[PDB]
This record gives structure tokens, C-alpha cells and sequence, in this order.
């Protein structure tokens, strides 16, 4: 029944070609053994083609359906790729067209949630610059979708992680931990965090920017995500070299961490302990930084809380220390 | 410093891949992470299937981050004891994943 609606695609019946669609694209919803049906019948070639349609209906529904198999696996993800998505995609982030662009982001978002070969194929087709014009977007909607997009590119290998750096990315991230919307000062957070959680000339590249003064404000926070989120960053920042392990102590990062260590929250308290537990592994001056800041009385009491990832994290944050 | 070694790879390799040995053979395949202490060495340079000889690491102090620790090795502890009555030293673990996949309708 499937190759018939393909074949319906292409059709010149309007009914034939948009019931076509629809079926196609509820199908597409339906798990990834669902759209890899869709993909054998071979309609990625033809929903591309309708990117490229005056009719804003169809191509809404076309771009919708992609986007659902574009959240399934690497190997549907590459199919979508295959099939020469990209650089439609791309042209549609120069789109009037704000329904249009969110559904394009959503899609490069969903693409850029597969491997490294993936997003490496999001990068070649020039998707980071149009994306860097959007974090200076007013629309909050579009805002949004295109720091999710950026994130998901951030989550992959080192390349891709400078690809992002050598865009301009980090200034707007910066700007954008001074913002009063919780959701964007999120994303924000949420990109940073895939960025220092590369090597040390991308942990560089995000002190560079002034990323650790809100960085170290955003732990004095009462919410619980962006909290984590903050936390998760400075983390992956103190996972690099001694100078830059230096850098978060500069800032005043220890009084907050050690206050952090006071936390019934399981989640807060194994990032805080395994946030010490990285400025611990650094050299003399560091871990002299750490102990005049109080932790090492917290450190070794941690050791006996009931839960093994708490008592773990402790017992490794207070090995790194004494060694 | 490095060792060499042939290569009975079936698939592609990266560097800091573990390597045990193939009895059948006598070259140097990826480690299963089902044999408990079978680890020999960590690979160095990127090989796969065609590769005659291997580039591996026998020696040295290796963080757990760093090594790429197959599918199939699912404790903790057994793959930090992975590479015991060999040179090799290993670290400590990290904690989440982060590749957000967005579905509608
Ligand atoms: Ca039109
Ligand atoms: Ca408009
Ligand atoms: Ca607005
Ligand atoms: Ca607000
Ligand atoms: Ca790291
Ligand atoms: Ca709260
Ligand atoms: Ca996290
Ligand atoms: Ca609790």
C-alpha cells in the first residue's frame, strides 16, 4: 500500500497528492520500524522535491514529516541526509516565514541529534551561520528552536564543537545567561555545558567569552534546572587543565560549591561533588583553594551517605584531593 | 611508548579501543568486554578490517573517559580490573547523555 502513496507524491491530483501526505505523515509518528517503511518505499526523494513547493500547506506537511523521521535513528537520520535534505533546510533559515522556519530548526535539530558524521553533514551544508543570526532574534519562539539546533550540533566530537566556537556562538551564549526568560536562559546554559564538554582550547574559548562570572551567580539560583545546568558547565570546565581549573576558582566558584554540598536534592549533590571532585584533580595551589574553602570536612562526611552514587562521588572527589 | 602487533580486526577501530588476543589467530582483536581480565592493550592509531599491523598502547596510566569501552562491558568495576597483569592503569567515570530527539503528531 506504501509504494502507491509514494508514487501518489508526485501525482498531478491534488487530493491524491496531499492524502498521500497525510497518511505518510502519520505513519512517520509511529516508531522508527514505521519510518524505516516510509524510507524502503522510497518517499525521502519526493518529500525533499516538495521543500521546493509555492504551496506554504504542502510544504508545512512535507517539512513536518521529514522532521518525525528525522527524530529516529542515526541510520534514518543519514537516509534523510542521503537524500539531499540539507540544503533545502538550510535555504528555508532564510525564510518571512516563521512557521516554515521553526519547522526547518526543529528538522536540523532532530538531524543534529544523530552521530558525529551526522552533524558534521549539518555543518558542511553552512547551517551555524544563519544560526548565529538567529540568537539575536526578538522572537522568543524561533529563539529557542534555533539554541536547541545549536546544541544538539554542540553534543558532538571536538570539530564540531569549534565549528560552533569558530562561528561566533559564544558572545550571544554569554549575552543570553543575562536574560530574565528562564526557557532561552536554559538552552543557553544547555550549549555551553556541550561546548566545555569537549577539550582544553574549547574549555578556553568559553572563559574567553565571560562565561564563569554568571556562571558563578546562577548557582546562587532557586531553580532547580537552571541550577544543574550551571553546575553540568562548570563541571565540564574544571574536567580541563590547571589554568583553567584556575580560572573557576578566580571567579569565587568554592563558597557556592561548598554550600551546594549541604543539598538533600541526589542530583544537585552528585554534581557539586563531582564538580569539586575535578578542581581536586589539578595541581598544589588548587587543591589548597579547596581546602581553605571548607570541603574537605563535607568531602569525607559525604562518604557516608546511604546512596552509592553520592558515596562514590565523595569518596572519589576526596581521593583526588589527598593524593 | 607503543607497541605493534597484527590485526585480526572484523570492523573499524579508533584510537583507545581495548585490545585482547585471538587464540585462532595470534593477532590482536577488540576486546568483547565479556572476558574478564582478557585486555592486553589500548589502541593507539585508528584501524579496522584490512589493517595488517596494529598501533597499541601496552603501557601507561589511562583516564576511564578516555578509553572507548564496548557495548557489551557493562560493569564498572570489571572494566577498571579489565587490564589486570598488564602495565595499564585506569581512573573514575562520569555521570549523564545528551542528544535530545524531538517527536510530534
Ligand atoms: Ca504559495
Ligand atoms: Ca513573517
Ligand atoms: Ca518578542
Ligand atoms: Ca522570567
Ligand atoms: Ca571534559
Ligand atoms: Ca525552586
Ligand atoms: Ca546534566
Ligand atoms: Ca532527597
Amino acid at each position: 500500500e506504501l509504494p502507491q502513496m509514494v508514487q501518489q507524491l508526485n501525482s498531478p491530483d491534488q487530493q491524491e497528492l496531499q492524502s498521500a501526505l497525510r497518511k505518510l505523515s502519520q505513519i512517520a509518528s509511529g516508531g522508527n520500524e514505521q519510518i524505516q517503511a516510509v524510507i524502503d518505499a522510497g518517499a525521502l526523494p519526493a518529500l525533499v522535491q516538495l521543500l521546493s513547493s509555492p504551496n506554504e500547506q504542502i510544504l508545512q506537511e512535507a517539512l513536518w514529516t521529514l522532521g518525525n523521521i528525522a527524530s529516529g535513528g542515526n541510520e534514518q537520520i543519514q537516509a534523510v541526509i542521503d537524500a539531499g535534505a540539507l540544503p533545502a533546510l538550510v535555504q528555508l533559515l532564510s525564510s518571512p516565514n516563521e512557521q516554515i522556519l521553526q519547522e526547518a530548526l526543529w528538522t536540523l535539530g532532530n538531524i543534529a541529534s544523530g552521530g558525529n558524521e551526522q552533524i558534521q553533514a549539518v555543518i558542511d551544508a553552512g547551517a551555524l551561520p544563519a544560526l548565529v543570526q538567529l540568537l539575536s532574534s526578538p522572537n522568543e519562539q524561533i529563539l529557542q528552536e534555533a539554541l536547541w539546533t545549536l546544541g544538539n550540533i554542540a553534543s558532538g566530537g571536538n570539530e564540531q564543537i569549534q565549528a560552533v566556537i569558530d562561528a561566533g556562538a559564544l558572545p550571544a551564549l554569554v549575552q543570553l545567561l543575562s536574560s530574565p526568560n528562564e526557557q532561552i536562559l536554559q538552552e543557553a546554559l544547555w550549549t555551553l555545558g556541550n561546548i566545555a564538554s569537549g577539550g582544553n582550547e574549547q574549555i578556553q574559548a568559553v572563559i574567553d567569552a565571560g562565561a564563569l562570572p554568571a556562571l558563578v551567580q546562577l548557582l546562587s539560583s532557586p531553580n532547580e534546572q537552571i541550577l544543574q545546568e550551571a553546575l553540568w558547565t562548570l563541571g565540564n570546565i574544571a574536567s580541563g587543565g590547571n589554568e583553567q581549573i584556575q580560572a573557576v576558582i578566580d571567579a569565587g566558584a568554592l563558597p557556592a560549591l561548598v554550600q551546594l554540598l549541604s543539598s538533600p536534592n541526589e542530583q544537585i549533590l552528585q554534581e557539586a561533588l563531582w564538580t569539586l571532585g575535578n578542581i581536586a584533580s589539578g595541581g598544589n595551589e588548587q587543591k589548597q583553594a579547596v581546602k581553605e574553602a571548607g570541603a574537605l570536612e563535607k568531602l569525607e562526611q559525604l562518604q557516608s551517605h546511604e546512596n552509592e552514587k553520592i558515596q562514590k562521588e565523595a569518596q572519589e572527589a576526596l581521593e583526588k584531593l589527598q593524593s | 611508548p607503543t607497541a605493534t602487533a597484527p590485526g585480526g580486526l572484523s570492523a573499524k577501530a579508533p584510537a583507545m579501543t581495548p585490545l585482547m588476543l585471538d587464540t585462532s589467530s595470534r593477532k590482536l582483536v577488540a576486546w568483547d568486554g565479556t572476558t574478564d581480565g582478557a585486555a592486553v592493550g589500548i589502541l593507539a592509531v585508528a584501524a579496522d578490517q584490512t589493517s595488517t599491523t596494529l598501533t597499541f598502547y601496552k603501557s601507561g596510566t589511562f583516564r576511564y573517559e578516555d578509553v572507548l569501552w564496548p557495548e557489551a562491558a557493562s560493569d564498572e568495576t570489571k572494566k577498571r580490573t579489565a587490564f589486570a597483569g598488564t602495565a595499564i592503569s585506569i581512573v573514575g567515570s562520569g555521570s549523564p547523555k545528551r542528544k535530545r530527539k524531538r517527536k510530534r503528531k
